[PDB]
């Protein structure tokens, strides 16, 4: 199973200024496309090297569309300060996340419409792509406006439709990078202090996609009492890293066992000291 | 949508200026032309006001796009291969409307001749029913014949005691080329109007057949002996006979 | 271009149940419309389509969508005189041009259903004009050395509910139409 | 590819 | 309105070894809202050349950056991540450690 999802971020400045908007487009863990508002361009620009085949016609009307979205936001900001009766001093985000998931056979799964004012839930569309969800009488007042306005149906169409051909056209042409599984390359550090304790850090690097397990085990028994796991995180060449690290014994290193689950790996692998 | 006119004869040279306004807001505006076989092809795009992108086939063209309510095509120099259905349309921003609703004007028969000589307004009559229609059938079928016309429009119209009549009437989908050999030949059109028996027999009832002409304005300049072939009315009549 | 139609035209018998492909290259896809223009006047709307929308039976027409095979159909059941037009097809892409991309369109001719052909050819005089007319629609006639020959025609009468084909020839009325494939029972002078 | 679609203000 | 304070990891694209031309990494994650300061210094010192991914965010509308340049580590070189942001009474600072 795969997904597109275009993430929309647009900052209102007090006084001078017009608002920072940035959007961001991604199909699964890889970046394809950007536009900055600050940008010297005030174009669409390419991440991933795939897209690049893309002519001239995409870049001008990817860049027409978002420059739509970035007006939109531009406008919104402001209704939601009439609508909340907030200062022109104060500076506000909205966020703007849509997408499509397909199944392993392409086909559409979910389709999603979510919008958010300071980092709260603002108004989303349900799994039916139908009814909105609103958080509170400024949403609710929105949720009005878009019934009267059949928004969910225009949006619906491409969600269910156009943003599963944009996908499968990008899993097709970048079939190299997105439909490609690297193998975390795993190791594991001993690091200890006296006779106190003992440290084994389990190393899983430049593996996508981003998504994986990293357990540890003592005598077969998984162990979540004494172990340090930190967040996934980008290596930056387009893999990730991860690594969980366990407190033991001095002496009692070979008893404790690391489990690695992920997509590009035949079966589960294994490590021991 | 509307279209400054809806026939337009000129000679080449001539910068031809075909208008379209809209009251709608719109922003999009398209100029398109229909040729037989090729259908509708796009000129030019002004996407909002003061924006312009060539079409399929921008060559001989240019666009005016200063106001928001009119998007204006221009023929820099007129010629032959400008002879066309002229269309426009208008749909809204995605920011405004439904982006992808475009709404067409009526459309706007512009020729192109190189010598305003070729243009000739129509010699218009009405044959009467046949004595052998009446008897065999108990119907009786009026023909009517526009002939020696350039350019190609004329738009023919049966009137029954002054009244136009829609139904039993036929006219010509196409008018014929006169000579074929030509590509500034002159037209013919058509066109029969059936009633009953009774109804054509009675020498109360009046029929005409009615050719409006589209040729020179006042504007244009004559230097030729005959009539000047303005736009005008050609009719051919007939009664009832006992 | 990136939409095709087929046929390029067709002549169907009125009553006749008739289908109007239309094949498209346009990718990604965002809508499609099927356009009905009568001669002279602009497109008219018939029925827009999504790729969340396959179905749509708008009285006697019935479009059909397989965003998928990139398709589509217009079916129309029963057809009659008045769905005599050309019907087009106008496909939108996705990529931010809002420029639509039209098909060629098809010429639906519907021929009327002369169930007691009387075929004749009578001459009308100046107040020297033949005409043809009272053939059935399986009869062929178009345009045309000094003669000239006219596209057959239909006239409804729609007070008797009564059609009828019509041809007429001008420089006797036997002479004129030797030339087109007149029937052994055609009336004459 | 961007949403290419109606936009709709809160 | 909720404001939340990022994560901070640092570490490097490769396994360090003293002359491998690397890449310094620092992962800020979790935090609201967008706007952020981060550095990457040198012996207490800014790096110039210092290059930020584009700006997305997660399931709980938290935004996340990745700051990153190139650098050939010495021995005893010691590099490190500067983190300001409204939540943030002091800047923070977190040291890259080779085994994390």
């Amino acid at each position: 199973s795969h997904s597109m999802r275009y993430f929309f971020t647009s900052v209102s400045r007090p006084g001078r200024g017009e608002p920072r908007f940035i959007a961001v487009g991604y199909v699964d863990d890889t970046q394809f496309v950007r536009f900055d508002s600050d940008a010297a361009s005030q174009r669409m620009e390419p991440r991933a090297p795939w897209i690049e085949q893309e002519g001239p016609e995409y870049w001008d009307g990817e860049t027409r569309k978002v420059k739509a979205h970035s007006q939109t936001h531009r406008v919104d900001l402001g209704t939601l300060r009439g609508y909340y009766n907030q200062s022109e001093a104060g500076s506000h985000t909205v966020q703007r996340m849509y997408g499509c998931d397909v199944g392993s056979d392409w086909r559409f799964l979910r389709g999603y419409h979510q919008y958010a004012y300071d980092g709260k839930d603002y108004i989303a569309l349900k799994e039916d792509l139908r009814s909105w969800t609103a958080a509170d009488m400024a949403a609710q007042t929105t949720k009005h406006k878009w019934e009267a306005a059949h928004v969910a149906e225009q949006l619906r169409a491409y969600l269910e439709g156009t943003c599963v051909e944009w996908l499968r056209r990008y899993l097709e042409n970048g079939k190299e990078t997105l439909q490609r599984t690297d193998a975390p390359k795993t190791h594991m550090t001993h690091h200890a202090v006296s006779d106190h304790e003992a440290t084994l850090r389990c190393w899983a690097l430049s593996f996508y996609p981003a998504e994986i397990t990293l357990t540890w085990q003592r005598d077969g028994e998984d162990q979540t009492q004494d172990t340090e796991l930190v967040e996934t995180r980008p290596a930056g060449d387009g893999t990730f890293q991860k690594w969980a690290a366990v407190v033991v014994p001095s002496g009692q290193e070979q008893r404790y066992t690391c489990h690695v689950q992920h997509e590009g790996l035949p079966k589960p692998l294994t490590l021991r000291w | 949508v509307t279209q400054s006119s809806r026939y337009l004869v000129k000679r080449t040279g001539e910068k031809v200026f075909l208008e379209c306004v809209q009251d709608m807001d719109h922003e999009n505006m398209f100029w398109y032309r229909q040729d037989p076989g090729l259908g509708l092809r796009l000129i030019y795009f002004s996407y909002d006001v003061k924006m312009k992108e060539k079409g399929d086939i921008p060559e001989g063209y240019s666009v005016s796009r200063e106001k928001k309510e009119r998007f204006s095509l221009i023929l820099e120099s007129a010629s032959t291969n400008q002879t066309s259905m002229y269309l426009c349309a208008s749909s809204f921003l995605m920011t405004s409307g439904d982006p992808y609703e475009q709404y067409f004007g009526p459309g706007t028969r512009l020729t192109v001749t190189e010598d305003l000589k070729n243009v000739f307004p129509p010699e218009v009559a009405v044959f009467e029913p046949s004595e052998a229609e009446i008897s065999h059938t108990q119907k009786a079928t009026l023909v009517c014949l526009a002939t020696g016309f350039y350019p190609d429009h004329v738009e023919l119209s049966w009137w029954v005691n002054g009244k136009e009549v829609h139904s039993g009437v036929c006219t010509d989908p196409q008018p014929l080329k006169e000579q074929p050999a030509l590509n500034d030949s002159r037209y013919a059109l058509s066109s029969r109007l059936r009633v009953s028996a009774t109804f054509w027999q009675d020498p109360r009832n009046h029929f005409r057949c009615q050719v409006q002409f589209y040729g020179l304005s006042e504007n244009d300049e004559w230097t030729q002996d005959r009539a000047k072939p303005v736009t005008q009315i050609v009719s051919a009549e007939a009664w009832g006979r006992a | 271009n990136q939409v095709e139609q087929s046929p390029q035209s067709l002549i169907i018998l009125e009553g006749k149940n008739v289908t109007l492909q239309c094949n498209y290259t346009v990718s990604p896809f965002s809508n499609l419309r099927w356009y009905k223009q009568d001669t002279g006047r602009g497109p008219v709307s018939l029925t827009i389509m999504t790729f969340s929308e396959n179905t749509k039976s708008n009285g006697r027409y019935t479009a059909t969508l397989d965003a998928d095979t990139k398709q589509s159909s217009l079916h129309i059941t029963a057809s009659q005189l008045s769905d005599s037009a050309s019907y087009i097809c106008v496909v939108n892409h996705s990529g931010g041009s809002y420029i639509p991309t039209f098909g060629r369109g098809t010429s639906l001719i519907v021929h009327p259903y002369i169930q007691k052909p009387d075929p004749a050819v009578y001459q009308l005089r100046d107040s020297s004009v033949c005409l043809f007319t009272d053939f059935d629609s399986q009869t062929n006639v178009s345009q045309s050395s000094d003669v000239y020959i006219t596209d057959k025609c239909v006239l409804d009468m729609r007070s008797m509910d009564f059609k009828s084909n019509s041809a007429v020839a001008w420089s006797a009325c036997a002479n004129a139409f030797n030339n087109s494939i007149i029937p052994e029972d055609t009336f004459f002078p | 590819g961007v949403y290419d679609g109606r936009e709709h203000t809160v | 309105m909720i404001q939340r304070t990022p994560k901070i990891q640092v570490y490097s694209r490769h396994p360090a070894e003293n002359g491998k031309s690397n890449f310094l990494n620092c992962y800020v994650s979790g935090f609201h809202p967008s706007d952020i300061e981060v550095d990457l210094l040198k012996n207490g010192e800014r790096i110039e050349k210092v290059e930020h991914s584009d700006l997305s965010f997660s399931k709980d509308w938290s935004f996340y950056l990745l700051y990153y340049t190139e650098f050939t580590p010495t021995e005893k070189d010691e590099y490190a991540c500067r983190v300001n942001h409204v939540t943030l009474s002091q800047p923070k600072i977190v040291k890259w450690d080779r085994d994390m």
